[PDB]
């Protein structure tokens, strides 16, 4: 009927970090919040043992997202997926032009919220 | 009068990191109301 | 892999018919606890 | 110090439909709901009286949206703003086809939400 400890998850982290005494009474009710690069998407971000003596829980945080970076100029800014976090942009100079700089930039962990790992590039010529 | 410039996608997040506030709001009123 | 399809605007409608649903639960929540 | 009748909104209408005794004490609080056509974007929906004999409120609605009505076989469905209550979409057809219908749409108030006012066109030939 009781459990023990919580499972890791990727999107959250418990919000003492106390002991983590190994053994949790059923019923018992941990609080998390939300992992840099994601936001609360959930009323409950709760663990809970169940009388099964398993820990109960929704996904209840989603990918942060940058904000465009705007225009390259002479160039193009391509979204492959999205702008959320772990995603990648691709830019591209026009015909008469050489990019200089990166190819790509990614939606990054950055200060407390969320950034573009590279900056634009330049076209130029 | 203008279409909305794909621009859909930092409206998106926007209406996200709304959410969460009230997310946040909605059990800052609910822990101090019990 | 795909990007999204300017149903970016579907996504705008969900997310702010969502938030008006928070809301609603936000003051039946607090009315009844008052 | 007092009030006198609300002001009516274009966006929300006063709950009760009640006697509307057309004096109201200072600090009256009255409660509204969305019309048809919009939705709720604030928590507080109300008309309050202040000190001053004069109501106070936030624009506590927004427009409700209809969902893209897909894809138009051999034409295209243009968005010229948006999708929002009020707004119009527009219809061709390509090259070889003729549009039998009508060339617009418009975000409009149906059943209890929102729906587009015409149906697809077809283009045919």
């Amino acid at each position: 009927s009781n459990c023990g400890p919580p499972p890791t998850l990727s999107f959250a982290a418990p919000m003492d970090i106390t002991l983590t005494e190994t053994r949790f009474k059923t019923g018992t009710t941990l609080k998390y919040t939300c992992l840099p690069g994601y936001v609360r998407s959930h009323s409950t971000q709760t663990l809970t043992c169940n009388s099964d003596g398993e820990w109960v829980y929704n996904t209840f945080c989603i990918y942060k997202r940058c904000r465009h970076p705007g225009e390259l100029r002479n160039g193009q800014v391509e979204i492959k997926t999205d702008l959320s976090f772990g995603s990648q942009i691709e830019f591209s100079c026009s015909e008469g032009f050489f990019l200089i700089g990166s190819t790509t930039s990614r939606c990054e962990v950055q200060d407390r919220g969320v950034g573009w790992s590279h900056p634009l590039p330049q076209c130029e010529i | 009068a203008k279409l909305s410039e794909a621009e859909l996608h930092d409206k998106i997040a926007a209406l996200e990191e709304e959410k969460a506030e009230l997310f946040e709001k909605l059990d800052k009123v609910e822990e101090e109301h019990k």
